[PDB]
This record gives structure tokens, C-alpha cells and sequence, in this order.
């Protein structure tokens, strides 16, 4: 019944600068707050407790101030291994603990426009009752990218799925894929299949399309 | 040293029950409470409850009071979390965490156990190629498998740079779909063999698809 609300949901900041997250409590928890870092595919590791006390092994660039309802974690000089997810946790009344929603820390880099590609259904997949057209947005930044599908200029709605990868290790960019699934009957009934990409690194939307055949 | 080791991943049909173990090593099991929390990739961490190993006394979060039962075995020094009436939003990673007075902040945590809630049956992934026409982008749509995970390596591990393997998406069928795509110099196709090797260990599947075009 005490609720913790995490500052912004996501934060991108250039490596080596400063990063500030803020945990908020509906009920005053006095001091009484911990922080956790978690890398993807791994469990959360303890970072700070009692709002300000670094945990064993927690480096000195991680600090935290609090007391009351609003708290703050600060990382001075970002580092490669700090970009991860961060959760605050409360223990105001003893056994009951509630976590925050989380703030994901991302690497801020230069704007990069996506390299777009489109791929028709393979002639082994049409032998069943499905057809999949795949649109790839390779190596772009920031995360924000709006891809739309149009078949015979008919704008598709609620029949594509989007998946974005984790920030690349060498480039710190993202890649994205929009997969549009149709029935084979619906696929061979139409000719022009187009994927239009909108991104802040693009002077104008990039339309990559093909014809059935 | 301080180590929590839980059981492996499990797949449940809706409405069943799941029992996750958590074995301690490197400390006095009888002296430190065990928390269970969970993480679904639609929210953050959800605390499930607290058990006292020496006593076995429990207190559960209001959200789970009734469905969850926490137990322990002092001999084998293991905590158990049992969740019942499994609905489809209970698929998540489940963590046990040791509590280091009135200082409740959890450290260390277990490896986590992935529990999937679905009535889909074990199924091999069907592989389809993503050939490039006019650097070039080639790909592999591994489609309609259950359960996760899958392993995709290009060229039996030969080509690695430029490879982007996408996280799996759960389709309306209840089956998963994911694609892997790599960029290569355009002149290299017509000269070099680019194979997409996927394996699915849950369902005896080892598929190799040559990904060539036009």
C-alpha cells in the first residue's frame, strides 16, 4: 500500500557525464530505501541501502540521497557497465517491501538514420497458409522509429509485430524489425507491399517496397 | 560463497501449479530469511513473500495471499515457492533472495527461474530464409516454435560481425517468432556460403537453412 514511482521510465546520457534518477514514495518512508542494478539476463544486484549507504563492492560514483517521500540515485561519470536497469525498493514497515517500476539507462550517442531493408515471403513459407513480409531498420539511434505497412496503399492496422534489439556493444545503436503476417490468400491478392520508416535522423520518411513476383 | 541456486525453467498449462526450489550455499541457512519476488517483462519486480527458514513461518504479499505457499527443508537447506491457479500473466522470472533487525533489502539474489504459462505444445521452429536482392542484408525467420529459447548461429559460428538476432515475439497463435539478420558486403553473395543454423533443444530440432537469393 506504499507505492514507489520511478523518475523517468528511460534515460539516455552520454558515457562519462552525470545521471540522476529519482524514486518517489506515496507514504513517507523516512530514510529506509535501497537501490538495485540489473543487467539483462541477470538478477538484480544490491547497490545502495538506507538511501545513501553504498553496498559492498558498489563503486564510489554511485551515490544516493533521500529521507521522506522523494529519493535520488546519482551516477557521476557514466561507464560502459553502468548502462542497465535500476530499481528502488522500500522497507518502511518491516516484512513488507515494494519495488519501483524501474528506470532503464541508455547510452546517448550521435543521431544515426536507419538503413532500411524489405524482404518478401520465401517460396517455402507460401506452401502453408501464411506469408511474412519483414522490414529491417538497421543500426539507428535514437530508439524512436515509426514504421508503417501499406499493401496496395492500404495502411495496415494491427497485423504487424515489432521487435527491437538491445543497444549494440560496438556502435551503441539499435536495430528493429517489423514483421507483417498475412494469409497466403490475402498475400497473392495484392501486388505492391511497402514499408515506410519515420525517424528523426531522416530528412523525410524512407519507403522501401516491392512487387509480388 | 554466498550463493542461491534455484531450479530450471518450467512450462505450465494454465491453472496448474509450479514449485520452484532455491538452494543456499556459503552461509548459515537457518539464520537469514528468504524473500521471493518475480519479474514479468511487462512491469518491474513484484514481491511475492517472505519465509523464515528456521521457523518456517511466512507472510505473503496481499497480491498473492492464497495461491502462493512457501516452505523449506533445513536438511537440504532449500526454500520452495509454490504458486497455484496459474493464469497466463504468471509467466515470469521468479527470484529467491536472501535477506542480509529492521533492515529488509535483499542480497544476494538467485539465478532466477523462468516459468511460462501457456497451453501450447512443444513444437519445432520452421525456418524460412530472408534473401537479399539489390551493404546487403540477409536473414532467417525462425517461426512458430514452443517453447523458447532458440539458438541461431550463422555459418556454424563463422560469420559473427554484423549479426543481429532479434528477441522473440509471442504471436496470437501462442507460438513464438524471431528473426536473425546480418549485413554483408554485396559482392560476397555468389561467392560465399551463408548458412543459418538454428537449434531448439526443448523440441528435438536442428535446422540448417542456406540463405541465398534471387
Amino acid at each position: 500500500e506504499i507505492v514507489m514511482t520511478q523518475s523517468p521510465a528511460t534515460l539516455s546520457v552520454s558515457p562519462g557525464e552525470r545521471a540522476t534518477l529519482s524514486c518517489r514514495a506515496s507514504q513517507s518512508i523516512s530514510s529506509n530505501l535501497a537501490w538495485y542494478q540489473q543487467k539483462p539476463g541477470q538478477a538484480p544486484r544490491l547497490l545502495i541501502y538506507g538511501a545513501s549507504t553504498r553496498a559492498t563492492g558498489t563503486p564510489a560514483r554511485f551515490s544516493g540521497s533521500g529521507s521522506g517521500t522523494e529519493f535520488t540515485l546519482t551516477i557521476s561519470s557514466l561507464q560502459s557497465e553502468d548502462f542497465a536497469s535500476y530499481y528502488c525498493q522500500q522497507y518502511n514497515n518491516w516484512p513488507a517491501i515494494t519495488f519501483g517500476q524501474g528506470t532503464r539507462l541508455e547510452i546517448k550517442r550521435t543521431v544515426a538514420a536507419p538503413s532500411v531493408f524489405i524482404f518478401p515471403p520465401s517460396d517455402e513459407q507460401l506452401k502453408s497458409g501464411t506469408a511474412s513480409v519483414v522490414c529491417l531498420l538497421n543500426n539507428f539511434y535514437p530508439r524512436e522509429a515509426k514504421v508503417q505497412w501499406k499493401v496496395d496503399n492500404a495502411l495496415q492496422s494491427g497485423n504487424s509485430q515489432e521487435s527491437v534489439t538491445e543497444q549494440d556493444s560496438k556502435d551503441s545503436t539499435y536495430s528493429l524489425s517489423s514483421t507483417l503476417t498475412l494469409s497466403k490468400a490475402d498475400y497473392e491478392k495484392h501486388k505492391v507491399y511497402a514499408c515506410e520508416v519515420t525517424h528523426q535522423g531522416l530528412s523525410s520518411p524512407v519507403t522501401k517496397s516491392f512487387n509480388r513476383g | 560463497q554466498v550463493q542461491l541456486v534455484q531450479s530450471g525453467a518450467e512450462v505450465k498449462k494454465p491453472g496448474a501449479s509450479v514449485k520452484v526450489s532455491c538452494k543456499a550455499s556459503g552461509y548459515i541457512f537457518i539464520s537469514y530469511f528468504m524473500h521471493w519476488v518475480r519479474q514479468a517483462p511487462g512491469q518491474g519486480l513484484e514481491w511475492m513473500g517472505i519465509i523464515n527458514p528456521s521457523s518456517g513461518d511466512t507472510r505473503y504479499a496481499q497480491k498473492f495471499q492464497g495461491r502462493v505457499t512457501m516452505t523449506r527443508d533445513t536438511s537440504t537447506n532449500t526454500v520452495y515457492m509454490e504458486l497455484s491457479s496459474l493464469r497466463s500473466d504468471d509467466t515470469a522470472v521468479y527470484y529467491c533472495a536472501r535477506r542480509p533487525e529492521r533492515h529488509n533489502w535483499l542480497d544476494p539474489w538467485g539465478q532466477g527461474t523462468l516459468v511460462t504459462v501457456s497451453s501450447a505444445s512443444t513444437k519445432g521452429p520452421s525456418v524460412f530464409p530472408l534473401a537479399p536482392s539489390s551493404t546487403a542484408a540477409l536473414g532467417c525467420l525462425v517461426k512458430d516454435y514452443f517453447p523458447e529459447p532458440v539458438t541461431v548461429s550463422w555459418n556454424s559460428g563463422a560469420l559473427t560481425s554484423g549479426v543481429h538476432t532479434f528477441p522473440a515475439v509471442l504471436q496470437s497463435s501462442g507460438l513464438y517468432s524471431l528473426s536473425s539478420v546480418v549485413t554483408v558486403p554485396s559482392s560476397s553473395l555468389g561467392t560465399q556460403t551463408y548458412i543459418c543454423n538454428v537449434n531448439h533443444k526443448p523440441s528435438n530440432t536442428k535446422v540448417d537453412k542456406r540463405v541465398e537469393p534471387k
